């Protein structure tokens, strides 16, 4: 169940990834569409409709550009989560492994060293290890 | 009435509700009065179909699941998830036995052949792995396909093996001679399903155009049918309007109930080659449809997170 989170977070985090990458691609195509309009505005120095329709294309640059800067921040602030939450991914195959070993130590200390002192239930469980 | 006949009829007899996440595969238990759903929230659910009860629900896997697959004991039962892992379920007890590692990728399909000793798994990284129940082992590897190994089904006798794949291809083994006795690539696109036909088929197979035979569908919208010791396509189904995602023969071996991703769930027959029957079964894509030996209800497991069952009349 800690892997449950893992595997859907890590899974959701890359989908912000394409949503950016989907997001940065069209931002240097609409960028670079917007300025061939104004450069056909000075051709034709219509004039007055090509000036309110590449006002539109600008404000949904903004716009673009506001959606990319905002997840920029939030592919910055969840990246942090992923320089732990992928190593703990990696981790889960080891610590997988180790439960049998681990749970022997554990239930031996749970019921047998209940009565003892702490020296006597440290060498229980450094013979046990 | 026989259960040579039966088709199901609208409305559903239950919609079972309670998944988080799309339903990929379902089938019913072999002998007992209850089936179990694989759905990719991890969560292998376990419903009475009869009563519409939810009884339990198995959380091994640590990824979303794909196939699951029964025993014809119905004690133990197998399943493949993304997580690198399969595992092994004592469905009498109720948990699991041992988890299997060894892919690579997403092991898209499990199965287990009538001899009660292995278990097939087909997989995203392009080979199929063969798997010791009792030990615990990878034994054997059938390699030699190129793309995304879809679901793979054993035959009825234990001797043959049959996969589609992603490149266009229905790939038939045999299980350790490691040869592929028939690639099959009349498909236009990527086969998805493939169903083992039936004994009694045989005869009803052979008289609309001996065995073995298999079936299979793909993403063209066709549903093909292939002689296995001839290898050729010898007849076609076509009628749905988009990917056919599963593809399943009648008990008695002479409909074919085919659910697709137009929200349609096509009854076909081969003697005449064409959809007599279309049911509008939910509200989104249907991945997995099964029908059950001898009790006349049909399952159908959706994207929509919702299990509907269906009375046979």
């Amino acid at each position: 169940e800690q892997q449950m989170h893992l595997n859907v977070g890590l899974r959701k985090i890359k989908e912000t990834v394409d949503q950016v990458e989907e997001l940065r691609r069209d931002l240097r195509i609409k960028s670079q569409e917007l300025e061939v309009k104004n450069a056909a505005a000075n051709d034709k120095l219509e004039y007055a409709v090509l000036i309110s329709e590449a006002q539109a294309i600008k404000a949904d640059l903004a716009a673009v550009e506001a959606k990319v800067n905002r997840s920029t921040a939030l592919l910055k602030s969840l990246s942090a989560e992923r320089e732990r939450w992928e190593k703990t991914s990696e981790t889960f195959k080891n610590q997988m492994s180790t439960i049998a070993g681990d749970c022997l130590l554990s239930a031996a200390f749970i019921a047998y060293a209940g009565y003892f002192d702490q020296q006597m239930r440290q060498n229980l469980f450094t013979t046990w290890s | 009435r026989d259960p040579k006949e039966w088709i199901p009829r609208p409305p559903e007899k239950y919609a079972l509700s309670g998944h988080r996440s799309p339903v990929t595969r379902v089938i019913f238990h072999p002998v007992f009065s209850v089936m179990v759903s694989a759905s990719e929230d991890a969560t292998i659910k376990v419903w009475d179909y009869e009563t519409g009860d939810f009884e339990r629900t198995l959380k091994g896997h640590t990824d979303s699941v794909q196939d699951i697959s029964f025993d014809h004991s119905g004690k133990l039962l197998a399943s493949c998830s993304a997580d690198m892992t399969i595992k092994l379920w004592d469905f009498q007890g109720f948990e699991c036995i041992r988890t299997m590692h060894g892919h690579d990728h997403n092991v898209s399909s499990v199965a287990i052949m009538p001899n009660g000793d292995h278990i097939v798994s087909a997989s995203r990284d392009k080979t199929i792995k063969m798997w010791e129940v009792q030990t615990g082992y990878c034994v054997k590897t059938f390699t030699g396909h190129r793309e995304w190994v879809r679901m793979v089904r054993p035959n009825q006798d234990g001797t043959l093996i049959a996969s589609c794949s992603n490149d266009q291809t229905v790939r038939v083994w045999v299980v350790a001679t490691k040869e592929c006795k028939a690639e099959l690539r009349e498909h236009e696109h990527v086969v998805e399903c493939i169903s083992w036909a039936p004994e009694s088929s045989y005869s009803s197979i052979s008289e609309a155009t001996p065995g073995p035979f298999l079936l299979s569908g793909s993403r063209d919208k066709t549903i093909k049918m292939w002689d296995v010791s001839t290898g050729m396509c010898l007849m076609t189904l076509v009628g749905h309007d988009n990917w056919v995602r599963g593809v399943l023969f009648h008990s008695g071996g002479k409909f074919i109930l085919s659910c697709a991703d137009d929200k349609t769930l096509r009854v076909w027959d081969y003697k005449n080659k064409r959809c007599m029957k279309t049911l509008n079964a939910h509200e989104h894509f249907v991945t997995s449809l099964d029908f059950h030996k001898t009790a006349p209800y049909v399952v159908t497991g959706s994207v929509d997170q919702t299990v509907k069952v269906w009375e046979c009349r």
